[PDB]
């Protein structure tokens, strides 16, 4: 069940790549992938990659993949242990979801942060009160871990 | 398009929801199981299953595709009964 929808969605994969992220399974652990997402442009993050690791659970697509940054980052949605909270990795996860799909929520994510329900209390803060400070910490750190 | 949301796969004796999106019958049957009182697809409240889309099983008797891993020209309507036995699809899982 879960193995062939995996190896499904690995074949779109290759057949249709995306523009801004790669994606594929370690070794033959086909249920432990790892992910690259380019830092969107017109964002803080532009010019940088970023590493993800993906856990498919035994009984996906019903439950949603584990997906956490490897690649340290700066965001009020991403914790220091890469943790990314993100509602369609959770209670909105629905069946019809695909990596792919989540790759492009992530991108999305960080060209638009929901600083309003925060993982990181203080970067939300900084985010709406001083907009620009966010943004040079956020190229900081995307200089220092992501290029 | 006469694949499923859920599996990704061609449609196995479809179901059709009352919100309009249809499903392999044993997809759109552990899905609810999971979440319950739940479309997969658009999220809307489903107060069952849903009924067979007799339709859909009509249309796809005379559709043909071929198979992912061997490149054999097979009818949608046999397309499940095809993958399970199919040696390339086997020899792979
Ligand atoms: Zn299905
Ligand atoms: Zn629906
Ligand atoms: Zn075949």
């Amino acid at each position: 069940m879960a193995l062939k929808r995996i190896h499904k969605e690995l074949n779109d994969l290759a057949r249709d790549p995306p523009a801004q992220s790669r994606a594929g399974p370690v070794g033959d652990d086909m249920f432990h992938w790892q992910a690259t997402i380019m830092g969107p442009n017109d964002s803080p993050y532009q010019g940088g990659v970023f590493f993800l690791t993906i856990h498919f659970p035994t009984d996906y697509p019903f439950k949603p993949p584990k997906v956490a940054f490897t690649t340290r980052i700066y965001h009020p949605n991403i914790n220091s242990n890469g943790s990314i909270k993100l509602d369609i990795l959770r209670s909105q996860w629905s069946p019809a979801l695909t990596i792919s799909k989540v790759l492009l929520s992530i991108s999305s994510l960080l060209s638009d942060p929901n600083p309003d329900d925060p993982l990181v209390p203080e970067i939300a803060r900084i985010y709406k009160t001083d907009r620009e400070k966010y943004n040079r910490i956020a190229r900081e750190w995307t200089q220092k871990y992501a290029m | 398009s006469f694949d499923c949301a859920v599996c990704l796969e061609v449609l196995h004796q479809p179901v059709r929801t009352r919100c309009g999106h249809v499903f392999c019958r044993s997809c759109i049957a552990t899905s609810l199981k999971n979440n319950k009182w739940t479309c997969p697809y658009c999220r809307a409240y489903l107060p069952s299953e849903g009924v067979p889309a007799t339709d859909v099983a009509k249309r796809m008797k005379s559709e043909y595709k071929n198979c992912a891993e061997c490149d054999t020209l097979v009818c949608l309507s046999e397309m499940r009964a095809h993958i399970r036995t199919c040696q390339k699809y086997i020899d792979k899982y």
